[PDB]
């Protein structure tokens, strides 16, 4: 059924599953044509596709011309999401491939139910909790290959850069959650909070910064106070 | 005209034929139907009055043989059977209309009610949605679950509608994904119609019979088909004109012939405030439209 706070370490379980998040499939600039009415330009989006145990991120570059001549592109970007999820199963091998699918936003369902009608033993789940994975294009190096894809394109990616190597999936998931719920909050002090320092750099390789696990603990406080500090704000408290 | 004689009406029982029903007392004189419109399929339906619960009943065709009513003290209920000897059931018959034991089927001669819920309804695909080969009438009641009912258990007392899933491999072309769900047309015209069905008559008569027994016995596999058949026609972009029009007069007709205290329980929200308000053929279904939103509009 639904995933929620009650069963949630299942997660790091052993049972392969991944998160869709299609938030960022279909991106739209709303702007005035010349005769005074308004029109979209869109540009390219992504797919946010993550095993929550190991970290492997399969993002599935959207490029604008998917929706040329198209209609109802709201519609159609969640059975474009839908098609493609279905695509990346069919391509990993069958002890690769997940044993539940859990979309972030209801819609995505039926779209992906159908889709995968070849693989019933698949469960589709919808899910309570209020994931912050729409924040990903504020990860810089995800933006970048984004926006420089001239064609369709797919790019694997540990969003837990190597932290698995001194922490569990538990503590890993729940520190890009923060950090993805920070940068979603308020992007610029996210970013701040990550960067103002001089001393510390993101290796080629990776999507974050080299934190010690002190600077870590540090970071992620700060990251708290800010999410704190951006409720009493929006809030008035 | 036609005549379904009964040996006796030894329990107190509600007992109908096809919209008209009377109440019958324990031991009342009663020995039958007589008038009965040759023609059309017609349903003798049952409800006891010490257990309201489980109606029964059997649909025939008076052109199929003679048939009259038994009550069976051992099985509980009033039973439909066969009369060899020709002129036994002639002599029978006579017999009890000679002593005016016998209620008379109240046909108004303006009134084609039973034609129009009945048109496409055929003895001959009863039989096959209720499978018991041995006689010529079919028997219905209130418990009786559906194939598809049965996939999600005895399978002889089962109601073999066609199975109607809309997020199914039969449903969906591979490659046509959206096209196929949001348009369920290739679902009605190629796979229901041309294949399975053969035509809309047989589409129909399923349609009707459906009904018939979701509303005379409180069959809820029935209710959950007639749903079903609606809405692959409603949820439909591409549908013949002679159908769409067609299906309009075969709802107008259900809705109203349906009391008003069953359709707070028998009609689905869902399936019916798509198909009048958001489907492709929202525009299509005048009449029907019309006799919902005059008896019903508290729902709009
Ligand atoms: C004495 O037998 C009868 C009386 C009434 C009725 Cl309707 C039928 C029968 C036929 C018995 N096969
Ligand atoms: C009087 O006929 C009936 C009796 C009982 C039930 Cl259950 C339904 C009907 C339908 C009549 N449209
Ligand atoms: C939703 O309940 C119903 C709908 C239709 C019919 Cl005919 C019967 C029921 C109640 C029996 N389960
Ligand atoms: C009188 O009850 C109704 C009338 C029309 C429609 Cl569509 C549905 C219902 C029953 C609602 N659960």
């Amino acid at each position: 059924g639904a995933m929620n706070s009650s069963n949630y370490a299942e997660l790091f379980n052993n049972d392969i599953k991944l998160f869709v998040d299609d938030t960022n499939v279909y991106r739209v600039t709303v702007h005035k044509t010349f005769e005074g009415n308004v029109a979209t330009k869109a540009i390219n989006g992504c797919i946010f596709t993550l095993n929550p145990k190991t970290g492997h991120l399969f993002l599935k570059i959207i490029h604008t011309s998917v929706w040329a001549g198209q209609k109802r592109l709201s519609q159609l970007a969640k059975w474009k999401t839908a098609e493609e999820v279905s695509a990346l199963v069919r391509s990993l091998p069958k002890e690769e491939q997940p044993k539940q699918i859990i979309v972030t936003r209801k819609a995505m369902l039926d779209p992906l139910e159908v889709h995968m009608l070849d693989f019933p033993n698949i469960a589709i789940r919808p899910t309570e909790l209020r994931l912050p994975f729409s924040a990903a294009m504020s990860i810089d190096k995800l933006s970048d290959v984004v926006m420089k894809a001239t064609e369709p394109q797919m790019v694997l990616f540990n969003i837990y850069d190597d932290w698995l190597d001194r922490i569990s999936s538990y503590t890993a998931f729940s520190r890009l959650t923060l950090l993805l719920r920070a940068l979603k909050t308020n992007e610029e002090s996210a970013k701040m909070i990550l960067l103002s320092d001089p001393t510390i750099t993101i290796k080629s390789y990776h999507l974050w910064p080299s934190f010690t696990d002190e600077q870590w603990i540090t970071i992620e406080s700060q990251m708290r106070d800010l999410i704190l500090t951006e409720y009493g704000r929006k809030y008035n408290v | 005209m036609n005549t379904v004689p009964f040996t006796s009406a030894p329990i107190e029982v509600t007992i109908g034929i096809d919209q008209y029903s009377f109440n019958v007392k324990e031991n009342q004189p009663f020995h039958g139907i007589k008038d009965i419109p040759i023609g059309h399929v017609h349903v003798i339906h049952f409800q006891h009055a010490d257990n309201s619960s489980m109606r029964y009943g059997y649909w025939f065709d008076c052109r199929m043989g003679n048939f009259y009513i038994q009550y069976d003290p051992k099985d509980g209920l009033y039973k439909m059977m066969e009369e060899r000897d020709g002129a036994k059931f002639e002599n029978i018959v006579h017999n009890f209309k000679e002593r005016q034991m016998m209620v008379s089927y109240p046909k108004i001669d303006e009134d084609d009610t039973w034609y129009n819920l009945t048109e496409f309804v055929q003895m001959d695909k009863i039989r096959k949605i209720v499978r018991k080969d041995e006689n010529q009438f079919s028997y219905v009641d209130s418990s009786m679950t559906t194939v598809q009912e049965n996939e999600l258990s005895d399978p002889a007392h089962s109601l073999n509608y066609t199975v109607i899933n809309f997020k199914s491999r039969e449903a969906i072309r591979p490659g046509h994904e959206m096209e196929d769900f949001l348009d369920k047309s290739y679902y009605l015209n190629t796979v229901m119609l041309q294949g399975i069905f053969k035509n809309s008559s047989n589409y129909f008569g399923e349609l009707q019979f459906a009904f018939l027994n979701a509303m005379f016995f409180g069959n809820y596999g029935s209710s959950l088909q007639w749903h079903a058949m609606i809405e692959l026609i409603c949820s439909s972009a591409t549908v013949p004109k002679h159908m769409l029009d067609k299906l309009d007069e075969i709802l107008y007709y259900q809705i109203k012939t349906l009391p008003e205290q069953y359709s707070d329980i028998l009609l689905n929200e869902r399936v019916w405030n798509i198909c009048l308000y958001s489907s492709f053929q929202k525009n299509s279904l005048h009449n029907t439209e019309k006799i919902m939103e005059n008896k019903y509009p508290e729902l709009l």
